[PDB]
Order: structure tokens, then C-alpha cells, then sequence
């Protein structure tokens, strides 16, 4: 079947992207039904960015302080309110392209699709994973903000991310669609830093199973390991501790390939200790961790 | 250190 | 620097499900025409070496069931064009975007909207390999899936999926039904020629690296085109031509680094490795980003 | 060994 890092088709999300301006700041907003969601920092100026008091900044705005545009058409704002780090603007007209959707706060290690936008227009779509330290290793330029992360299950779009900033290390942070930041960050230009990050062990194993269902078994061995002994080694390599739930999650893939979870762990263990000796797995030269077990069983043949 | 997007 | 695909909304609006007898796959609906792989008129045991021409004769418009969402699209015409079928329907697709059909060349990339039963399931970036195959990801029922590029507001359809080769790679046609490579749509014994690394794209990627501010690999020297090819061809790199040099002009101008200077830098990278260092966070030299993709991603191009 | 999709 082959193996690609694919994103969900982005069309359902494209039809919700609008432009939102306040003062001289413009960024992206998400338009669903009669509401537009966007990062509350759209209300700041250049001097507000260091110690903004959003509450104080917002009370000084009216509905006509917000300019929302769908393409070249202006959408009138008839209401506004702040929810955590987002602004909820009510508009007098409804988005007919609004898909079935829900707001979900994903878990670290979980994957999602991002539709990077600039001035309310789609630029590109890529798939990534919420890092264990809550940051995203994305690709955002200035004016990206407002862009969203999402997953699609059938015809229902699950929105899980909205962009707000870049951390000194070049990685990115944001919130769920309720405005709550993912990670210990705040939306202000202050010295902030991501916590230590780890490789998502659950995903590497899902991926190794991807290589196997795909006909590749070179990295397997005749050993086995206990959960404890596997973790004692994996932790040495900065890998997320593997739990019994994680092993269960791998149950389906396990039964599909005939390789016990602990035996696959034994294989991973060896790979960590001896490198790949120049070989590749699914074309890759390093252990890949942005594929959840779910992504694996979805992209690969049952 | 942090940049608002 | 993520491998970004084009926003796929415009192509999602053109996907439909096409069923002939027991065979179902995807179709591309533009205006009042639906394009799909001709092998859709084939049955189980009729794919070793089907005589498409004689197999089509025994078909009529009523043989084709075209569905969009939950609505049935009435087929009022059918003709074969090389390896595709062109079904005429009684309804012009209301979501037809401005578009064109173009035949992609080796090395160039495009986005693939993988579909099943007419419903888009995923989109990823691909590169037409020098051996005329693509390292894609397709399962059963994906055929008629399409590859494309967006230039401004115009959707450029360049690929339609038909087969998977024994090495796990994929083959298909342009939207005229002509295959890329020497492949044919029959389950015979066919093999992809050996592949090479797309030198042009690697150079482009190195520029992206520099543009991003990741420039440690740069050096004080330069090289001749000939001396570079002699080295690159050991690591199985496609020979670099003057035409490639010229295609890299805009990036070279943006960074002020002459192509042969970057080649000197690439050369040193091939003969000495990266020393555990990383370029754009990668430990290998990427070859599926073209000079255009680089411009597109670094410039925030929108559609 | 080619396989039609």
C-alpha cells in the first residue's frame, strides 16, 4: 500500500476560513453558523503585546471595532465576547458551508491536520502530532494565526487546534476551540519555553507495525522483553514511558501481524541500542513518531 | 522570547 | 519545513463514485464529463490482458452508475480516451473550478487526494520519480484518485491513479489517459526501472534551508557542473543539467548563492555526511520539494 | 508483477 504522512482532505475547513481585523492587526478566523472564532490577541496593538490585559483591552471595543471579511464581502459583527484566549464574534449572516463539527481537546501524542492560512485564504495542509510537551512542530509564518488543526471522521469535522504563537525554540503553541492553551503558555510576548519533549513511544510501535503489515520485517528479532525492562531502556533514549493501556491500544495491529506487543518492543529496544545500520523502515532513516495506531490501521490495508 | 503569531 | 499539500477543497468538489457491474472506483467530474480509469469495465478474472475496445462495445450508457454524494448522475454518453473513459452526464458539475490538464515531468511534485467510493480520505504530497513512478499510498478501490497542483486559482490536474507495481510503488496517467512511464494497464509482469535522487529538488531544499537561516553546510568554494556530476552519480543522483541550474535561478537570486556554489556545498555533504548535524531538522537530504514548493512555502502563497 | 488499483 505504501506509506505517507497524509492529512485529512481540507475542503470542509476551507469553507469556514474568514479574515478578521481590529485596529491594524489582521489574522484568520473560523466561521461556523453565525459565529467567528479567532485568537483574542487580534485586539492588541504593538505596545500591548508584552503585558496585555485583554479584559481591559476588550471593554474598549464595540462590535463595529471588528472587521470580518469572507473573501471580499464584509460580515457585520452584531455581538462579541471573550472565552479564555479566543474571541467569539456573532455575525449577522450564517455560513452555509458550515460542516458537521465538534470542538475537541486532543491528548498529547494524538495527530491532526493543519490548514495554514494567511488573510483568510488557504495556503497549505499538512498533518502533525501534538508533541508530548504540548507544542506543535509546525510551519507558520507571520499572519498565520487563526489557522486551525482538525480531524475528520466521516462527514464530521473535529476542530482541536487554533494557532496563537511561536516559542523561542521555533516550535508552536495554541489552544483548543474553547480558548484553553495546550501546554503551560500564555498569549503574550514574554520569555516562555516548552518543557522537555519525548518521542511518542506508542506511535513508533504503531509505525513499526505499519512497516510489517506492509511486508517489511527486517528489524524484528527472536527476543522479548517485559514492560518494565523495555521502559528502563526506552527512557534512556528520551522515549515516553509505555503503559499497559498503550499495549492494549496496539492489540488490533498486534493480532493483524501476529507479532506480540512485547516482541515488537524487543525489536524497538534493539533498534534504539544499535541504530538502523544504514537501513530504512518505510523509507525512513529514523524512528517515526507522528502516526498513531489509529492512523496506521486507517492508511494500511486491514 | 515568545512571539505572538 | 513540513511537506505541505495544496488545500484540496476544489478537487474534493469534483470527486464522484463510478460503478460498472461489480467494479467501483473514483471518477473526476468536471463540467458535464466524468473521467475514470478504463479498467472500471473489467471484472475479476478480466484483468490479466483485457481487450478494452471489445469490452466497451458490450457496454452502453446504462452500464455506468455514477454517484455524487447520494444522488445518481445520469450517463448520456461514453467514449474511451487512451486508458480513460469519458462519460458524458446530463448535469454540469456545479463545483467545477477553473482548471486545466497538464502532463507533469520527472521530478515535479503535486498533491494527491486519495479517494474510495468517491469520498476523499486523505491528501499528501508526491513527486513524480525519475523512473516515472510515484511513491504513493493507495489501497484497493483508490483508482481514479487524482494528483494536482494549484497555480493561482487554476487547478492543474496532472495525475490519475491506475496501478501499484511489484516494488510497492505506483503508476498512472495524465488526464488524457496516457501513462507516465512505459507501463500499461494490465496485470502482467512489469517492473519500474531503477530510480535516482532528484538532484534539482535537493538543491532547492538546501536553498530553503538557507532561506530559513539553516546555513552551516555552506562553504567558500564552487565547482564545475561536470565535477559535480561525477561525484553525485556515485550516490545515485540524477545528473544536473544547465536547464536545472536555470530553474534554480530565482532561489539562487533570493539567497545570492550561485547554483554551482550550492553544488559545491552539496558535494561536500555527500562525501562527508552531515556529522550528526541536521538540515531543516532532517538527517537526510530531501528530494521531493521543488524550487516552486520552496518558493510557495517560504512566501506564504495562498489560493 | 503489476496489480490494477
Amino acid at each position: 500500500s505504501g506509506f505517507r504522512k497524509m492529512a485529512f482532505p481540507s475542503g470542509k475547513v476551507e469553507g469556514c476560513m474568514v479574515q478578521v481585523t481590529c485596529g491594524t492587526t489582521t489574522l484568520n478566523g473560523l466561521w461556523l453558523d453565525d459565529t467567528v472564532y479567532c485568537p483574542r490577541h487580534v485586539i492588541c496593538t504593538a505596545e500591548d503585546m508584552l503585558n496585555p490585559n485583554y479584559e481591559d483591552l476588550l471593554i474598549r471595543k464595540s462590535n463595529h471595532s471588528f472587521l470580518v471579511q469572507a473573501g471580499n464581502v464584509q460580515l457585520r459583527v452584531i455581538g462579541h465576547s471573550m472565552q479564555n484566549c479566543l474571541l467569539r464574534l456573532k455575525v449577522d449572516t450564517s455560513n452555509p458551508k458550515t460542516p458537521k463539527y465538534k470542538f475537541v481537546r486532543i491528548q498529547p501524542g494524538q495527530t491532526f491536520s493543519v490548514l495554514a492560512c494567511y488573510n483568510g485564504s488557504p495556503s497549505g495542509v499538512y498533518q502533525c502530532a501534538m508533541r508530548p510537551n504540548h507544542t506543535i512542530k509546525g510551519s507558520f509564518l507571520n499572519g498565520s494565526c487563526g489557522s486551525v488543526g482538525f480531524n475528520i471522521d466521516y462527514d464530521c469535522v473535529s476542530f482541536c487546534y487554533m494557532h496563537h504563537m511561536e516559542l523561542p525554540t521555533g516550535v508552536h503553541a495554541g489552544t483548543d476551540l474553547e480558548g484553553k492553551f495546550y501546554g503551560p503558555f500564555v498569549d503574550r510576548q514574554t520569555a516562555q519555553a516548552a518543557g522537555t519533549d519525548t518521542t511518542i513511544t506508542l506511535n513508533v510501535l504503531a509505525w513499526l507495525y505499519a512497516a510489517v503489515i506492509n511486508g517489511d520485517r527486517w528489524f524484528l528479532n527472536r527476543f522479548t522483553t517485559t514492560l518494565n525492562d523495555f521502559n528502563l531502556v526506552a527512557m534512556k533514549y528520551n522515549y515516553e514511558p509505555l503503559t499497559q493501556d498503550h499495549v492494549d491500544i496496539l492489540g488490533p495491529l498486534s493480532a493483524q501481524t501476529g507479532i506480540a506487543v512485547l516482541d515488537m518492543c524487543a525489536a524497538l529496544k534493539e533498534l534504539l541500542q544499535n541504530g538502523m545500520n544504514g537501513r530504512t523502515i518505510l523509507g525512513s532513516t529514523i524512528l517515526e513518531d507522528e502516526f498513531t495506531p489509529f492512523d496506521v490501521v486507517r492508511q494500511c490495508s486491514g | 522570547x515568545a512571539v505572538l503569531x
